[PDB]
């Protein structure tokens, strides 16, 4: 039963991005009026605004909630080359303002919990910076640890949710640069423990068009990994690691699905909690859901109209 | 055996045996009392860190152990750290507290790290650039890291031009403009020996063009400031 709820946003300006928490009850709504509102859910479905504050002069792009194990930690990247960390006191309080980046920080992603509290910020200059907070009690202290040069304007970052010890930490970096000839706009970086530094592992040369958004799918105890790439068309890849050291284990890539059904630019791609249903957005104003059957054949299962009604 | 040897010996001898055994904090303290420099202890610590960087499991466990003999300032929950990273932090803390002439400690650490090669981390790189960029360049040429040297040179040029000068300790009313010309010369000489890699030649040409541009701008600013003072 698909329901339609009309919650008065109480926002004076256009809303940009909303993000749920880990347990699905708290969500942050950033808007164009330079304000971040936190809406909480009561026992009844009704949502109530709890805290509203102004954050940055620059245009806020993304908002990322950390794992509840570390507390109620937020993160907000903006046009003014800043990445602020927020925490309540019991009102949200800014702890740090990461400003090592010389260009607009476009995307911010928290590391999986097993590694620690390692915020990652990619900037338009082409440098991915991985910071790290030594103690969770003092969140004002953040030390840069790894800077990864990609030689291309970064647009999006995505970690590998895999918690397997065999799988070394991996981060994916996209390139929105509208390069006429330069291909390989999706680069995968693996962490070599021996050199204690990040090194390039695989470059998806197939993606020769501007990459708007990338997203890893949960591994679900499988040998291979899944990466969704949002360009002019939705593409799903499978990176199977090869046999087995002193260096990155090379990968074997296969494009298993390519959907141009949007007939437009695909801007956002996100998986559900179990990585079975992928959603995609577009200039058409529709959200198409893609699900695989028992024969590994991906098919569209839902389309939506602009007025909120579902397409029948 | 070293017990009996200490039984009838002197301060330098004590320091030597302690470093060999791995009791570093005690060696540090002894050095301070007799005003002996801390170079030995810092070098020993660097050796252990390099060993762990590429070492077996048993070495890792013994390492964890001797860390408890020393004093780790705080407890960090990170699973990925392991024994090796704990020993790194110990060394770093000991350095900050018991610090003297900067050239000496940083030098010895970097030297020992390059026993068989190592990619230095970005935080350390930035600190060094903000304090002693010239020494940072010399160690590159010692182990032939020309590309990294060129990157450093470009970054220093950018800092002298006002872009991220804080990360290089450049204060800038123009006054300070110390450019290490001899190092650039040596780099060019190293590049023009084998003359085989086309990529190397290309990067050299790019660097040279950028440097020429920099110098013309410098001349313009020069004329301007001279006029101003006059």
């Amino acid at each position: 039963m698909f329901v339609a709820r009309s919650i008065a946003a109480d926002h004076k300006d256009l809303i940009h991005d909303v993000s749920f928490d880990f347990h699905g009850r708290r969500m942050a709504t950033c808007s164009s009026d330079q304000s971040v509102k936190v809406w909480d859910k009561s026992e009844n479905v009704n949502w109530h605004c709890t805290a509203s504050w102004k954050t940055h002069s620059g245009s806020v792009w993304r908002v990322t909630w950390a794992h509840p194990e570390f507390g109620q930690v937020l993160a907000s990247c903006s046009f003014d080359r800043t990445a602020a960390v927020w925490e309540e006191i019991v009102h949200w309080v800014k702890r740090t303002t990461l400003v090592d980046s010389r260009t607009s920080v476009t995307d911010v992603k928290f590391a999986p919990k097993h590694m620690g509290l390692m915020l990652a910020t990619c900037s338009a200059d082409g440098v991915v910076r991985i910071y790290e907070a030594p103690d969770v009690m003092n969140l004002s202290q953040w030390s840069l640890q790894h800077e990864i040069s990609c030689k291309l304007s970064c647009s999006c970052i995505s970690w590998n949710p895999s918690s397997s010890r065999a799988h070394s930490p991996m981060i994916a970096v996209g390139s929105d640069d509208s390069s006429p000839n330069i291909m390989g706009k999706v680069q995968i970086y693996e962490y070599n423990e021996n050199t204690r530094k990040y090194a390039k592992a695989e470059t998806l040369m197939s993606v020769s068009d501007p990459v708007h958004d990338i997203a890893f799918a949960p591994n679900l105890g499988r040998s291979f990994h899944i990466l969704a790439v949002a360009t002019k068309d939705v593409r799903i890849f499978t990176m199977k690691p090869l046999r087995k050291s002193g260096g990155v284990t090379k990968f074997e890539n296969h494009t298993v699905a390519q959907f141009d059904n949007h007939n437009s630019q695909v801007w956002r791609v996100s998986w559900n909690i179990t990585g079975t249903v992928l959603a995609s957005s577009g200039d058409d104003g529709t959200v198409r859901l893609w699900k695989a059957n028992y024969m590994d054949n991906w098919k569209c299962i839902g389309v939506l109209k602009g007025d909120g009604n579902p397409v029948g | 055996s070293t017990a009996a040897i200490a039984g009838s010996s002197a301060a330098e001898e004590m320091v030597a045996l302690l470093v060999q055994a791995g009791l570093f904090d005690t060696a540090i303290s002894l050095c301070q009392t007799f005003k002996l420099a801390l170079t030995s202890v810092f070098e020993g610590l660097a050796c252990k860190c390099i060993r762990l960087q590429q070492g077996g499991e048993a070495a890792q466990a013994e390492a964890w152990e001797w860390l408890a003999a020393n004093q780790l300032a705080t407890v960090i929950t990170t699973k990925e750290s392991s024994a090796t990273d704990e020993a790194w932090r110990l060394m770093i803390s000991y350095l900050d507290k018991y610090e003297a002439k900067n050239t000496l400690y940083h030098h010895c650490i970097i030297n020992k790290l390059l026993s068989h090669g190592v990619p230095l981390p970005n935080w350390l790189i930035n600190r060094y650039k903000a304090m002693d960029a010239a020494e940072l360049l010399r160690l590159y040429l010692k182990y032939d890291l020309l590309e990294e040297a060129a990157e450093l040179v470009l970054e220093y040029v950018d800092a002298l031009l006002g872009k991220g000068h804080q990360y290089f300790g450049i204060q800038a009313t123009s006054q300070l403009v110390w450019f290490p010309y001899s190092a650039i010369d040596h780099l060019r000489q190293a590049l023009g020996e084998n003359e085989s890699n086309q990529h190397n030649q290309a990067i050299l040409s790019k660097l040279q063009r950028k440097m020429d541009e920099y110098f013309q701008k410098l001349k313009k600013a020069t004329d301007d400031y001279k006029k101003l003072v006059q």
